[PDB]
C-alpha cells in the first residue's frame, strides 16, 4: 500500500509542467527512501531523473517496493483540475492498477479523488554513472529559462562552452550570429542571482534547443539550478528543491563533423 | 510466439552467409567515422571496397531490404546491429503521417552525437515499411541523405 | 392563387384513403406509445408525406412541430456528411419539451448509398428511444436489408 | 417608444458575453414590469430568460409591448466598444427599423449612438412549467466555473448527483474517473459560500460539459448561484443579478444508457 | 562605423511590434542628425516616416551616411525576447553585411549580442511629403487605439467628417451603423485627455480599419496624438515622443468615398 502526502500542489504541478512535452509515459520506483522517477523521452536522447525523499511528504507510507508507469498527458490533464494550496494524497495498492490523486479544492471544502489507469510496460532501469564532470556552475534558474528562450528565436540547435571565466552560449543560427558570456555574478544583494564555476577543464559542446527549452519548465521549482558539463558524460541540468527533493535532467549532444576543405 | 526462440546473436541468423557478411561489412565500414577506428556479387565487394567519401563515409549510406514482408529481415538486421556493436532504435513509417512528427522522429531522435548513459553501446536507426511511407517522407529522408549536418550512423530501411 | 394539391391537402387520419389498415396500424401503434422506425414505400403521389405530416400534427402540437421535427429532402444531398452531420446531432439531443421522442422526415430515401444506409444503421440503432426516423422511399430494393431489418 | 438607462454600464458588458457563442439572435419583449428575453439555442437544449425590472433602471419609458429581434454576432463585438463605468442608454422608436445604444466613450469624453438594425424573427414563448423543483442548490459563481473547468479535462458529459449530503460532480473519461463533492458550508464569514441544499429526494443527471460551460461565462454578474433540479426536469440555473432582476439558464439532461438488468 | 544606444528598449520594441503588420522591411536611413525610416507599402496604402534624434540616445556615433534595409521579422524575432527596461546598442560597419543588437535585457547581466543580414533593395526616394492640412486635432493616444478598435470591430470601412464641435466617425454594416461624435472636454485634469482644435474647412473621407488598427497598435508610445488631414491629402496620425523623435503614419482614402 503506497500512500504518499504532498504538502503543496505547487511542486508537483510544476514538476508536470516541466515534464509535460518531453515524456511519453512516467514510470515511478516506490520504496522507503521515497520516490524515483527514472526514464527517458520520447526520442531516447534525453533522461529524466526525478528524487523525491521521504521527509518531504506529510505523511509518506509504502510496504513493498513498486514500480508503476502511467500515461504523463493524462496525468497532465488529472493534475490541471487542481489548486495550489491543496495538500495532495497519492494512493496506489499492492495488486491493482487504479492510481488516485485525493486533494482539497480551493473552497478547502470539496475533495477531490482523480482516479487514473496505470500502463504496463516493462522498462529496463539505466545505471546513473553518478561520475565527476569536466564544468559545474551555479546559476539562477530564471535566467537559465529566459537564455532558452531568448537563444530558440536565433538559432536551432545551439553550441554552448564553459571555461575558466565563466559560462558562453554560442548560436550560428539562419538569422546570423547570437554569443553571451556570464561570469563573476556574485556581487548583488541577492543570494539567488549567483554563478559559481567550481571545475576546471573548459569544454564546449553542441545540443538541440528544443530539449533545452523543455528542461527550463522547471523553472519556479528550484530558485537556484545547477549545470554540469563533461566531454564523456552528458549534460546535466539539477533544480534542487527545498525540502522535498531535487530533479536532472541529461540531454546528449549532435554531431558538428568539421568542413573537410 | 517467438517467446524464447528469437535469435539474438550472429549465429541463430536465418539468411544466406553472403548476403549477412556484406551486410556486416557495410555496417562495419562505418567505424572509421562512428568510432574513429584506423557476377553481382564482384559488383558489391568492389563497390563495398573501391572508393570513398573524403569524411571516411561510404558512397551509399541507406539499405534498401527489398523483399516479400516476412522473412525475418528486421529480426536480421536487429541481431546484425546487435553483433555490430551498436543498440537497435527502431521506427515504424506507418503510424508516422504528419511530416512534422516525422521529422521528430528522425531529425530529432537520432543520428545526431546521441552520447547516452552506456558510453560503450551507440545507437544506429532501423526503418520497417518505407514502401508505404507518404513521398513527403521519403523526400525529407532524401533531402537529410544529401545534407553536406555530416549524417554519421547508419540507416537500414 | 395556389395550387389545388397545395390547397386540398389531406389533414386527417380519415381524409387519407385506401390505406385503411395502414393508418389503422398507425393508430394503434400511435395511441399506445409504441410507434417504431417507418419507412413508407410506393410510388410518387400516393400519400407518403402527407400521412407522416398528419401523423406529426396529431403527435404534436402547431408551436413544437417546428421543433421536434426535422425534415430532410431532395435539396439535402444524401451522402456520407450528412449523416454524421445535422441528423446525428437531432437525433442524439433530447428537448425542453414534453417527455416524448423527436421525428425525423427523410424524402427520398432510396437515394442513399450502402454506406450511407448503413451509417444511417448505425444512427439509427444507436438512438431508439428518443428518436423515431421516417424513411420515405420510391424502391424498397435501393436500399440495404439490415435497414430494411431495423426499421418497419 | 422605448427608452432605458442604465445605472452602470458593466450589465451588460458582463451579460452579453454569456450570449457571444449560446445563442444566435436575441428576442427583446418590452412590459411596462421591464424588458425580458427567452431564448432557446439551435440546438434546442439550452434556453435563457432574462427578466430586468423597471426599478433597476435609472429612467424607463415604455407605452405598449414590444418584439425585438437582433443579431449578437455584432453586438457581441459592440460590448468590446463601451467602458466599464458610463451610462447606457437603449432607445427605440415606434415604426424605425433600428435601435440606438447611445452612451459614452471610455475616454469620458464623446456621446457614442451605436445604431443596429431589427431582423423580424417569428418566434414564439415556451412557456416554462415552474415546477417544484427537487433539489435546490446555492453555491458560489466562480467555484461552478471552475469546476466545470475542472471537469473539462476528464470527459465530456458532466454527472451531477443531488442528495441531502449534498452536490457530486462527477466525470468519467478515456482517462479516469474523478468526483467532487460539495456539503455544510455555512460555516464562514462572507454569505457568499453557504453552499445549501433545500430539498430531500436525490436525483442523479448525465448534462452536457460545454453547455455547462457556456453557462458558467457568466460569473461575474451576481455572487452565488441557484442550482434547481428534479427527475425529469431540466437543469435551471438562476442568477439574481444584482438588484434590476435575474437570469435563467434551462439544460435538458443527456440520453441515458440501456443499463437495465 | 554606426552605433547607437538606447536608454530602454521598450520604444523600439513597442515601434516594430507597431508596424509588424504595416510593411514589409525597415529601411533606415544613418546620418549625423539621426535614425531616419521612410518606408512606403507595396500597394501605395500607407506610409511610415519615423525619425529619432541623436540626442535622445546616450550616445550615437556616426562616421558615413548609410542606409539599411532589413526584413522586418527578422528583427522581430530579435526583439520579441528583448527587455522593458534596458540598454540597447544598434551597430553596424560601414560598408558591411551584418547588423548587432547587443543588450541586458532582464538586468540580469547577460550581454547578448545578436547579429543579421542586410538585404540590398531597390532605392526608392520620397523626398518631401507636402504638410498643408487644414484639419488639425490632439487627441489622447490610447482611447484613439480604442475607438479605433471600436470602429474595427462594426464596420470594414470608416466614414471620417472633421466638424467644429469635433471629429465624427461612422462605419456602415449589414448587422448595423456604427457612429460616434466628439465633443469638446477641455475642462479636465488630465492634460492628455484633452482634445485641441485647428480645424477649418470640414472634409469627408473614408478609410480602412486594419491600416487604423496598425497605425495605432503604438498606444503607449506617446500620451497625445496628432490627427492632420485635409481635400485629396492622405491622412497623419502624429506621435511626438517627449525624448528621442517623433513618428508619423501616412493613409490614403478609398475611392469609394462616403
Ligand atoms: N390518400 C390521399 N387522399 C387524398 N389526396 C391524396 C392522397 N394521397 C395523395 N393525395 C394528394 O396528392 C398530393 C401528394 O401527396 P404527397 O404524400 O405529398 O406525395 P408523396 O406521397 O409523398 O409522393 P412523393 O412526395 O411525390 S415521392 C397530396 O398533397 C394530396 O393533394
Ligand atoms: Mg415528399
Amino acid at each position: 500500500m503506497f500512500e504518499a502526502r504532498l504538502v503543496q500542489g505547487s511542486i508537483l504541478k510544476k514538476v508536470l509542467e516541466a515534464l509535460k512535452d518531453l515524456i511519453n509515459e512516467a514510470c515511478w520506483d516506490i520504496s522507503s527512501s521515497g520516490v524515483n522517477l527514472q526514464s527517458m523521452d520520447s526520442s531516447h536522447v534525453s533522461l529524466v531523473q526525478l528524487t523525491l525523499r521521504s521527509e518531504g511528504f506529510d505523511t509518506y507510507r509504502c510496504d513493498r517496493n513498486l514500480a508503476m508507469g502511467v500515461n504523463l498527458t493524462s496525468m497532465s490533464k488529472i493534475l490541471k483540475c487542481a489548486g495550489n494550496e491543496d495538500i495532495i494524497t497519492l494512493r496506489a495498492e499492492d495488486n491493482a492498477d487504479t492510481l488516485a490523486l485525493v486533494f482539497e479544492a480551493p473552497n478547502q471544502e470539496k475533495v477531490s479523488d482523480y482516479e487514473m489507469k496505470l500502463m504496463d510496460l516493462d522498462v529496463e532501469q539505466l545505471g546513473i554513472p553518478e561520475q565527476e564532470y569536466s564544468c559545474v556552475v551555479k546559476m539562477p534558474s530564471g535566467e537559465f529559462a529566459r537564455i532558452c528562450r531568448d537563444l530558440s528565436h536565433i538559432g536551432d540547435a545551439v553550441v554552448i562552452s564553459c571555461a575558466k571565466d565563466g559560462v558562453k552560449f554560442s548560436a550560428s543560427g539562419e538569422l546570423g550570429n547570437g554569443n553571451i558570456k556570464l561570469s563573476q555574478t556574485s556581487n548583488v544583494d541577492k543570494e539567488e542571482e549567483a554563478v559559481t564555476i567550481e571545475m576546471n577543464e573548459p569544454v564546449q559542446l553542441t545540443f538541440a534547443l528544443r530539449y533545452l527549452n523543455f528542461f527550463t519548465k522547471a523553472t519556479p521549482l528550484s530558485s537556484t539550478v545547477t549545470l554540469s558539463m563533461s566531454a564523456d558524460v552528458p549534460l546535466v541540468v539539477e533544480y534542487k528543491i527545498a525540502d522535498m527533493g531535487h530533479l536532472k535532467y541529461y540531454l546528449a549532444p549532435k554531431i558538428e563533423d568539421e568542413e573537410g576543405s | 510466439w517467438v517467446d524464447e526462440f528469437a535469435p539474438r546473436h550472429y549465429t541463430e541468423l536465418l539468411s544466406d552467409d553472403f548476403t549477412n557478411r556484406c551486410l556486416l561489412k557495410w555496417l562495419k565500414l562505418w567505424d572509421l567515422v562512428v568510432f574513429g577506428h584506423e557476377s553481382h556479387e564482384q559488383v558489391l565487394e568492389e563497390m563495398l571496397e573501391a572508393g570513398l567519401d573524403p569524411s571516411q563515409r561510404p558512397k551509399q549510406k541507406v539499405a534498401l531490404l527489398c523483399g516479400p514482408p516476412g522473412l525475418g529481415k528486421t529480426t536480421l538486421a536487429h541481431v546484425i546491429a546487435r553483433h555490430a556493436g551498436y543498440s537497435v532504435v527502431e521506427m515504424n513509417a506507418s503510424d508516422d503521417r504528419s511530416p512534422e512528427v516525422f521529422r521528430t522522429r528522425i531529425e530529432a531522435a537520432t543520428q545526431m552525437e546521441s552520447v547516452l548513459g552506456a558510453g560503450g553501446k551507440p545507437n544506429c536507426l532501423v526503418i520497417d515499411e518505407i514502401d508505404g511511407a507518404p513521398v513527403a517522407a521519403i523526400n525529407v529522408l532524401l533531402s537529410i541523405l544529401n545534407r553536406k549536418g555530416l549524417l554519421m550512423r547508419p540507416i537500414i530501411c | 392563387n395556389l395550387p389545388w394539391v397545395e390547397k386540398y391537402r389531406p389533414q386527417t387520419l380519415n381524409d387519407l384513403i385506401s390505406h385503411q389498415d395502414i393508418l389503422s396500424t398507425i393508430q394503434k401503434f400511435i395511441n399506445e406509445d409504441r410507434l417504431p422506425h417507418l419507412l413508407l414505400y410506393g410510388p410518387p403521389g400516393t400519400g407518403k408525406t402527407s400521412t407522416i405530416l398528419a401523423c406529426a400534427k396529431q403527435l404534436y402540437k402547431d408551436k413544437e412541430f417546428g421543433s421536434m421535427v426535422l425534415e430532410l429532402n431532395a435539396s439535402d444531398d444524401r451522402g456520407i456528411d450528412i449523416i454524421r452531420g445535422p441528423i446525428l446531432s437531432f437525433a442524439s439531443t433530447r428537448t425542453i419539451f414534453k417527455k416524448g421522442f423527436k421525428l425525423v422526415i427523410l424524402d427520398e430515401a432510396d437515394a442513399m448509398t450502402q454506406d450511407a444506409q448503413n451509417a444511417l444503421r448505425r444512427v439509427i440503432e444507436k438512438f431508439t428511444e428518443n428518436t423515431r426516423f421516417c424513411l420515405i422511399c420510391n424502391y424498397l430494393s435501393k436500399i440495404i436489408p439490415a435497414l430494411q431489418s431495423r426499421c418497419t
